[PDB]
């Protein structure tokens, strides 16, 4: 822990969360710009938050170009400072900043590709992210996108056992979570990336539900109400209801009209109902969609 | 089989094997422990088994907590009157990591019989974190066992529960078990369990996965076989009691085999 709050000069606040507030700071000796996430152990009513215990322990071993790097942990008795590498913006603000311009297909492609590398790396190191959404993906000026906020992440075993329910921000939540399945796996992260893919194209959320059931219904109206054929077991699932409306699956070219043959192929496989058939981050790296992928810088500035 | 992460199971295995060497305690730490013994450790761990039953915690949590204690005690010298405070903070941290619903801190103070205060437990929580440098995602015997379990033809609950049980018995006795890695005890335990229940042996397929053979497992197997035979007589009994429960198929009631023909 070779770090001291005395070599940092606060610059501005760049975010906030349950944990607390994030500031951009500058290392006065090396010049390095960092994000400082402050956890107020001050509220030690129960000690060090489990969310922070998971975030720190899991990020300490997740070293990958597309996962935000934990640089240091400064550990007063009063406070706890997580020093993260500094990235300029998050994907949601960029999508807003890209309002009526669109995000260029090369950049969507590049971003999806990098997101898949980082998630594959998580999965290969027994870590589920469980809150992939645009607000939690950080971009730099150099064309990098990195998974961040591991506050809800979780070290899984093989095979998985039952973990916390109603995880993932609702808009990005996989159907097997919405249907209260006993077990969920790496597939839930893939689902999230699928939503984000579609969202990078349209700049609008794909399934913006206002409730668990409205969420399911939004999903079902787009991909079709699942049955024993498309998804064996579904009808047995704890929160499956036989009275669910049976919506026909609409043609996939209509879900995301600007998307090409390869794009649609990939999207459909990210959004397969059955977690067992849904594509892995690792297999998805090889999809033809990426044949011509490059890494361009973001077209706009911070 | 997404619950069994087909695309990542080997990556994960390979990764855990690396990590278990980094998260390993010093085999000979109790000698450099002036004021505590293997016997006191056995008492502490046996207690932690009861706490886990009391609060209906995962078995993974118990394994994590033991891992934390043995690494702390590998670098931090502890008086006998403080051994429990280490153990309680270990269990708290392990719960915050592994449990959906950790017991509240107050509950941890309670199970220590107000030996310690809520301040002491919290202050120790920080100390353990500083000593471990937050490195809490440690491979446990269980995380190995569950993978080995996929190699049964077919799955057998008695085999699984008994493997768990044997592996848990190993946590109690720093001597000899500190000298063996989680992946090796799990392999010993799996074969012992399999043999005992079905007469079967370490499968070829697990030789492929792990590189371990009954040849390389032999030392640990000989130890585990003894621990199994002498378990009714061991001063600590909480694991046997626990593994009477139907939850674990009453495996502690099964009779160990007299020889291993190994
Ligand atoms: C020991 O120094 C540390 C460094 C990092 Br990165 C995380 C936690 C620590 O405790
Ligand atoms: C001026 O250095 C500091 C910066 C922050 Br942010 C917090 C504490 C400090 O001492
Ligand atoms: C832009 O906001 C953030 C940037 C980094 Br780097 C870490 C956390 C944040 O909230
Ligand atoms: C589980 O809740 C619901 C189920 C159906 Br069907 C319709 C409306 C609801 O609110
Ligand atoms: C005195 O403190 C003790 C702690 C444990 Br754990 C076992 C035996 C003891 O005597
Ligand atoms: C002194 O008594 C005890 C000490 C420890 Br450590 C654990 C359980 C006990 O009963």
């Amino acid at each position: 822990g070779p770090g001291s709050m005395e070599n940092f000069q606060k610059v501005e606040k760049i975010g906030e969360g349950t944990y607390g507030v994030v500031y951009k700071a500058r290392n006065k000796l090396t010049g390095e710009v960092v994000a400082l996430k402050k956890i107020r152990l001050d509220t030690e009513t129960e000690g060090v938050p489990s969310t922070a215990i998971r975030e720190i322990s899991l990020l300490k071993e997740l070293n990958h170009p597309n996962i935000v790097k934990l640089l240091d942990v400064i550990h007063t008795e009063n406070k706890l400072y997580l020093v993260f590498e500094f990235l300029h913006q998050d994907l949601k603000k960029f999508m807003d900043a890209s309002a009526l311009t669109g995000i260029p297909l090369p950049l969507i492609k590049s971003y999806l590709f990098q997101l898949l590398q980082g998630l594959a790396f998580c999965h290969s190191h027994r870590v589920l992210h469980r809150d992939l959404k645009p607000q939690n993906l950080l971009i730099n000026t150099e064309g990098a996108i990195k998974l961040a906020d591991f506050g809800l992440a979780r070290a899984f075993g093989v095979p998985v056992r039952t973990y916390t329910h109603e995880v993932v921000t609702l808009w990005y939540r996989a159907p097997e979570i919405l249907l209260g399945c006993k077990y969920y796996s790496t597939a839930v992260d893939i689902w999230s990336l699928g939503c984000i893919f579609a969202e990078m194209v349209t700049r609008r959320a794909l399934f913006p539900g206002d409730s668990e059931i409205d969420q399911l219904f939004r999903i079902f109206r787009t991909l079709g109400t699942p049955d024993e054929v498309v998804w064996p077991g579904v009808t047995s699932m704890p929160d499956y209801k036989p009275s669910f409306p049976k919506w026909a699956r609409q043609d996939f070219s209509k879900v995301v009209p600007p998307l090409d043959e390869d794009g649609r192929s990939l999207l459909s496989q990210m959004l397969h109902y059955d977690p067992n058939k849904r594509i892995s981050a690792k297999a998805a790296l090889a999809h033809p969609f990426f044949q011509d992928v490059t890494k361009p810088v973001p077209h706009l500035r911070l | 089989g997404v619950n069994e992460v087909p695309d990542y199971h080997e990556d994960i295995h390979t990764y855990l094997r690396e990590m278990e060497v980094k998260c390993k305690p010093k085999v000979g730490y109790m000698k450099k422990q002036p004021d505590i013994t293997n016997s006191m450790r056995a008492i502490l761990v046996d207690w932690l088994v009861e706490v886990g039953e009391e609060y209906k915690l995962q078995n993974e949590t118990l394994h994590l907590a033991v891992n934390y204690i043995d690494r702390f005690l590998s670098s931090m010298s502890v008086l006998r009157g403080k051994l429990q405070l280490v153990g309680t903070a270990a269990m708290l941290l392990a719960s915050k990591f592994e449990e959906i619903y950790p017991p509240e801190v107050a509950e941890f103070v309670y199970i220590t019989d107000d030996t310690y205060t809520k301040k002491q437990v919290l202050r120790m929580e920080h100390l353990v974190l500083k000593v471990l440098a937050f490195d809490l995602a440690a491979p446990t015997i269980n995380q190995f066992l569950t993978q080995y379990f996929l190699h049964q033809q077919p799955a057998n609950c008695k085999v699984e529960s008994l493997a768990m049980f044997l592996g848990e018995l190993s946590l109690i006795d720093a001597d000899p078990y500190l000298k063996y890695l989680p992946s090796v005890i799990a392999a010993a335990a799996f074969h012992l369990a399999l043999y005992t229940v079905t007469g079967q042996s370490w499968p070829e397929s697990l030789v492929q996965k792990t590189g371990y053979t009954l040849e390389t497992l032999k030392p640990c197997l000989l130890d585990l076989h003894q621990t199994y035979l002498r378990a009714p007589q061991h001063a600590q009994q909480s694991i046997r009691e626990k593994y009477k429960n139907s939850k674990y198929h009453g495996v502690s009631l099964l009779n160990p085999p007299e020889t291993l023909n190994v």
